[PDB]
RNA sequence: GGCGUAAAGCGCACGCAGGCGGUUUGUUAAGUCAGAUGUGAAAUCCCCGGGCUCAACCUGGGAACUGCAUCUGAUACUGGCAAGCUUGAGUCUCGUAGAGGGGGGUAGAAUUCCAGGUGUAGCGGUGAAAUGCGUAGAGAUCUGGAGGAAUACCGGUGGCGAAGGCGGCCCCCUGGACGAAGACUGACGCUCAGGUGCGAAAGCGUGGGGAGCAAACAGGAUUAGAUACCCUGGUAGUCCACGCCGUAAACGAUGUCGACUUGGAGGUUGUGCCCUUGAGGCGUGGCUUCCGGAGCUAACGCGUUAAGUCGACCGCCUGGGGA
């Protein structure tokens, strides 16, 4: 949240001239080699507004989702859902898993009883096809759907990154009426989400840090 | 060319009201400045201010409610090709009263419910819903 | 076109300065001047419609410079008709 | 209510009548507005009652007759008049790019033909053939000459032009566009029925020219037939000068002029700034190609060069045939 380790984490820093999204341009604070600058004068409130509404929904009995698939935020988006008991999509997004629930509450089913029989049933029925066979569907439905096993419904609230590799999980919130918390670059689309945080989505220092500061705020709220 | 200047301004406010725009500059004339007075007593813009001493740049700053337009609709009622004059008892109402209708009586440039209440008639400049 | 020249000269004899060269009189002397010198050029070039377009756009506007002119001040339009050879 | 594709933008332009017209002041009170007066026949229409036992019907009173004229005022807007202003529109200065137009000259490559040398049995053509040319020496090759037409490479969703269109090089005459900084005139403007002008190709008239190509035509094929596609020739024509014709899927199937509305990548042509680092970067105009946002659309798609939001004027459409 301090401007200053934002600037240190390249929160400021974004795409290239051409790709940018004219609707971008009250965050935008100019350009240096042909790249966009993100005003940090502009994220940090906005940044301080989000977390402030994410702490609000984690005390009121929320459940976030963090939606984040990129190969550079994948782990992080791990690491972060877990440190505060949430959940997470940090692999390919089901088109539909939001407002097709009803059917991939089947799939989570599906994983769990697999997960069950495997670790805890320990079938041992193997016939060394049908047992790699299961296991190889177990992998799949697990990084899949590994981290909305546990969460029983839909969300109270997303933190999306890279809202405009995410647009399907946004058009999804939406269409359920869930807010969405997601940081907008330059080159993205700020219509479909309720707190835009204007700051770089693609080096891995700097949703290292957005992570890290929304698990603390997620925690402070859990633990009121 | 140029033949309605009038129109040129509700046109200005509209694309501008639609683009999302903060303010709309346009070259100053008497009438638009009273049209503009008219527009802001009435509550669909902000403020206006004119600069300039031999050419006159009137600015109108447009406003918003919830991320909206203000102004849904304004039309230009008479028109260089086509007059509109309409006496006190037929002046026209614009959304059944929750519009205005800007009206250029003989006592100056005023709206639709004040051209009736004073019982004059003129010519319909515009309508703003 | 009109060479320097000839241009200076025609603004010089029929504007009210060396610099007016906006004024109507002057306009219309210079259209004048361009419409006799073309004259010669179309005599020899009778199928050089591209250019009598040009032409053509000339007169008709020494003809609205000379009708703003006679609306405007009559006394200034006989003048400048008589100075030039006009009317026909 | 419409005109990109369903019917509908004149092929393009100039322009008279007409329609409309930037901005300020004063004046008038013609349009406009307000009030009053006169009139707007009665019946009818409508409203409240009355009489027919009810109704139809009859009838009292009122409202209405949305109109016209006159008189008295208002002056915001439109109009008239007078004086202004510079931002629309033009003039001048200096340059820039261009197959813009008209006239004359010239260059090279190639086709054809004529004459000659070498040389010998084929050449040409096709899916295959044949018609055709060839022992009278073809085709091939080499040399010289004649004539006409068009300008390889450059060459490019490049450039110029109102449109049609414009392509070697040189000279002569000539129109438009754009840019820089100023000076000047001061609404001189936009559109335009009728009118006039330009208007691909084909076609017509007169006089030339005629290499190549090629309607018609002839022959050889193919075919059931083949008045065609294919082949061998070939006249008009294509070319030039001067007239006529006035039509095209004359297309962006998108009239002209002006204003406003997020972007991206290019092309072309000016101009300004900076140790010019560089064939650099950053601005600022003109024209132009592709994609795409809001918006619009029946959809396709258009999208700052709009088919988006508006204004002025014009042309056009009203089911398919007949036509």
């Amino acid at each position: 949240v301090s401007m200053r380790d934002m600037l240190k984490a390249g929160v400021h820093f974004g795409h290239q001239t051409r790709y940018w999204n004219p609707k971008m341009k009250p965050f935008i604070f100019g350009a240096r080699n042909k790249v966009h600058i993100i005003n940090l004068e502009k994220t940090v409130p906005m940044f301080n507004e989000a977390l402030a509404e994410l702490n609000k929904i984690a005390s009121r009995k929320g459940k976030i989702l963090f939606v984040g698939t990129k190969r550079a935020a994948s782990e992080a988006v791990k690491d972060a859902a877990l440190s505060c008991d949430q959940f997470f999509v940090n692999h390919r997004w089901l088109g539909g898993m939001l407002t097709n629930w009803k059917t991939v509450r089947q799939s989570i089913k599906r994983l769990k009883d697999l997960e069950t029989q495997s670790q805890d049933g320990t079938f041992d029925k193997l016939t060394k096809k049908e047992a790699l066979m299961r296991t190889r569907e177990l992998e799949k439905l697990e990084n899949s759907l590994g981290g909305i096993k546990d969460m029983g419904g839909l969300p109270d609230a997303l933190f999306v990154i890279d809202a405009d590799h995410e647009h399907i999980a946004i058009k999804e919130a939406n269409n359920l009426g869930i807010p969405v918390f997601a940081i907008v670059d330059t080159n993205s689309d700020p219509d479909g989400v309720d707190f835009v945080i204007p700051g770089n989505d693609d080096a891995i220092r700097a949703v290292t840090l957005y992570l890290g500061a929304v698990a603390a705020t997620v925690r402070e709220g859990r633990s009121q | 060319s140029m033949q309605d200047p009038i129109a040129d301004m509700l046109t200005r406010i509209r694309n501008g009201q639609a683009a999302n725009k903060a303010a709309v500059t346009m070259p100053s004339s008497k009438l638009k400045v009273a049209i503009a007075n008219v527009l802001k007593e009435e509550g669909f813009i902000e403020d206006f201010k004119v600069e300039g001493d031999t050419k006159p740049e009137l600015e109108l700053t447009l406003k918003y409610f919830q991320g909206k337009a203000v102004v849904e609709s304004i039309q230009r009622v008479s028109r260089p090709g086509l007059r509109i004059y309409k006496r006190k008892d037929e002046l026209p109402k614009v959304m059944a009263g929750l519009g205005i209708a800007v009206v250029s009586t003989s006592k100056g440039v005023m709206t639709d419910r004040a051209a009736r209440q004073a019982g004059l008639g003129g010519e319909i400049i515009c309508y703003v819903a | 076109s009109l060479s320097t020249e000839a241009t200076a000269k025609i603004v010089s004899e029929f504007g009210r300065d060396a610099n007016d060269t906006g004024s109507t009189e002057v306009q219309v002397a210079l259209l004048t001047a361009q419409i006799n010198h073309l004259q010669g050029h179309f005599a020899e070039h009778k199928k050089d419609h591209h250019s009598r377009r040009g032409l053509l756009r000339m007169v008709s506007q020494r003809r609205k410079l000379l009708d703003y002119l006679k609306r405007k001040d009559v006394a200034r339009y006989t003048q400048l008709i008589e100075r030039l050879g006009l009317r026909r």
